């Protein structure tokens, strides 16, 4: 093949198809007349097999694969840059106009919004890379610098780490990104393509389907929002417009959102020496909230008197109740406790 | 030229410049009809080689132009399914040339089409709802109702 | 372009376009040197076209074509190994371990529970088929060969016929698979979309969809083996198994598979000499096999007389009959001819 085709055996080759009066032999006129054409063949050759490689879906370069997913319609994306909050500090009544840009080290960043130092608007002003890219995602507490001096500006940092840089997508997870597409479509009943556009929300992160909730062809659309705490009416309804958008023929949908659910509880306790009951009562209800968001099932008494006991400044405790009763307190699906009623005694 | 330049500087002569000017050429050709072949490589830049691709495709078209060709090879990968009711509903509009309301219940599984009759021919109502058929999933059943 | 370029043409051009005060006669020294040239030429061109052949893959098969259908999306499916269970016979307490090798003909099989003989676990154990396609998929009670000799192991025998053994794909499926793509115009939720999954289960050669056979959201999926054939069972549930995983939620789906029909032949024979009743019964069993590969429609009794006296060592026949009758039988959908009872007399 390419590989045994090389500029010696094409020349044996064609002095083999060549019989002629005068005799062949190195140094010949005619030895190096053919000899000259068959290296260009050599190179027509390499040329040929490197035709295979360029012409394969694999391993292409930025232009072949930019053809490729023109073909396909699925655009690269070339990523987004850096957006940002910074802090000027300074003269008061300096005025920065737009379109100053700022540089923290070799990066360089751009101020969107005119700042004023020491108005009433406030001395922070949104700042967006110039050029995209991770390494624009400067982190909090940065001392940008002016490219250019301007009196009155001192110091500048930023109060909150800097985010939306995005790196140029590389040819490789463009690819896997087309395969995948190519090898999944979507589809009415797998759950996975329907939650897909709910997840596209970024209110929601947990989205669940419930088949056969009103009879047959009925899905019901089960959303979580934060940590399963509920998003606003006009979340919802968002995203049943877009639901709706990609929904299959002539489905029943409903979306209903997590339901939060009251706590009261009441205890006599005896509280330790430097220890009011306030302070007692905000560490057990920051405790008792995190133990809501872990808890999965039912709510449980004796975990939720361990951290009370557990809560710092209580020395002897009696007569817990929770709403009421001192037994294990169911919780229904999409629900949610809520401290709100405390009833501590000394 | 370039041949001439490696070849000997004894060979200088009238013949060898000749035969190496005419091997050039030959080249020059060569060259050309690879970068032809390579442009016929890829969709866009290829002229003659589109009637493959529409072999591949498996759809047969009297050629009409380069451009519209490829624009027929594009349409015809992928660009299919309809999302929601509203591509199937705006689909068929067009054959039935007026609005048409729905009446779909998840029990029944049933699929009903509203028309005015003298709008739309019985022919056309025929290809229309074999048209729809061929979009219209299988468990469901479209009903074709002509306003009296 | 390639092809314009020919052998002789490009022979006369190169020996015209130089202007020699030499004559050109055949058999010259220029002459041959020029067809040297010419030939190795011409093997580059021919080299080119077999290039821009494989570019368009129409007729030979290749590695492009693969990756250009991966490309499109469809994928080779390669198979299922056959499974099944053996009976371990022996001396009592010898344990076969996982990963036990076992030889049936030059198909080998592994064990895969570790079964001790004369236990109360039993002395049968599931086996699955080391290798991909269908002759693995064996009929019971084969006698099977340790190709590691075990003490107190004597015999291994299947109580039942190996099945799952789905057999290889070949690139004429596949290519035949992508062609009915290509034809089929597919649409999230449609006929064509359900065939599709259909066509995605192995062994699945032919495709029926029958929609509203019971009326709403009901739909009939068909589906036939090679050459029209049987499916087994576990590919069946496969099938509506995967076809659930993606198809839309609440349509109630039915698959099937042909039935055989059982046929019985009757009639005396006057066999020719030296030609015994079993040879006879051999070649028409064969003969009849081929012919109900090669049907279509319905069973004719003059076809069976016909294929019957152009057997070797048939002389004469009479009173022939098919189940008892004289009269064709019609072959209905998802329906075969199976030969099941041969009476043959002299």
């Amino acid at each position: 093949m390419y590989s045994d085709q090389t500029y010696e055996v094409i020349k044996n080759r064609t002095l083999e198809n060549i019989n002629l009066d005068i005799y062949k032999g190195e140094g010949s006129f005619l030895n190096n007349m053919v000899s000259g054409n068959n290296l260009e063949l050599s190179k027509i050759y390499l040329e040929l097999s490197k035709m295979h490689k360029m012409a394969f879906i694999q391993d292409t370069y930025n232009q072949f694969l930019d053809k490729r997913v023109n073909e396909f319609g699925v655009y690269r994306k070339l990523g987004t840059e850096s957006n940002g909050e910074v802090e000027f500090i300074g003269e008061k009544g300096t005025v920065i106009n737009n379109g100053t840009i700022i540089s923290y080290r070799d990066l360089l960043f751009v101020v969107i919004k005119d700042v004023t130092i020491g108005s009433e608007e406030g001395d922070n002003s949104p700042v967006q890379a110039l050029e995209v890219g991770k390494k624009y995602n400067l982190p909090t507490n940065c001392e940008f610098k002016l490219v250019d001096n301007i009196s009155g500006v001192t110091k500048i940092t930023n109060t909150r780490s800097f985010e939306g840089g995005t790196d140029i997508e590389t040819d490789e997870e463009l690819k896997e990104r087309f395969y995948k597409i190519q090898r999944n479509q979507a589809t009415s009943g797998n759950k996975a393509h329907y939650e897909e556009w709910a997840l596209e929300v970024d209110g929601v992160y947990n989205v669940k389907v419930y088949p056969r909730w009103d009879g047959p062809g009925t899905v019901k659309v089960l959303i979580f929002g934060k940590n399963n705490q509920a998003v606003d009416t006009e979340t919802i309804e968002r995203c049943q417009q877009h639901i709706d958008e990609e929904k299959p023929i002539g489905p029943t949908i409903t979306v209903v959102t997590p339901l939060p659910i009251e706590i009261s509880i009441s205890a006599v306790m005896k509280l330790e020496d430097g220890y009011t009951l306030d302070n007692v009562k905000e560490s057990f209800l920051e405790s008792i909230n995190t133990y809501f968001r872990d808890i999965r099932g039912e709510i449980i008494y004796t975990k939720v008197m361990g951290i009370l006991i557990n809560t710092t400044g209580v020395h002897d405790l009696s007569n817990l109740l929770i709403n009421g009763s001192t037994d294990n307190i169911t919780i229904n699906e999409d629900k949610i406790p809520s401290v709100t009623t405390v009833n501590f005694s000394e | 030229m370039k041949l001439i330049d490696k070849l000997p500087s004894f060979d200088r002569n009238y013949i060898v410049e000749e035969i190496q000017g005419a091997y050039d050429t030959e080249l020059n050709i060569l060259k050309e009809d690879i970068d032809d072949t390579f442009n016929q490589l890829f969709v866009d830049t290829a002229t003659w080689g589109l009637d493959m691709w529409e072999d591949i495709l498996c759809i047969e078209k009297k050629e009409l132009d380069f451009d519209t060709r490829r624009s027929n090879i594009k349409a015809k990968m992928r660009s299919r399914g309809t999302s929601t009711i509203e591509v199937i509903k705006s689909i068929c509009e067009a054959y039935t040339k007026s609005e048409t309301d729905i009446k779909v219940y998840s029990d029944e599984f049933t699929f009903v089409l509203s028309f005015i009759a003298n709008n739309c021919d019985y022919k056309t109502l025929l290809d229309c709802s074999d048209m729809i058929e061929r979009v219209k999933p299988a468990h469901l059943l479209h009903y074709l109702e002509p306003i009296i």
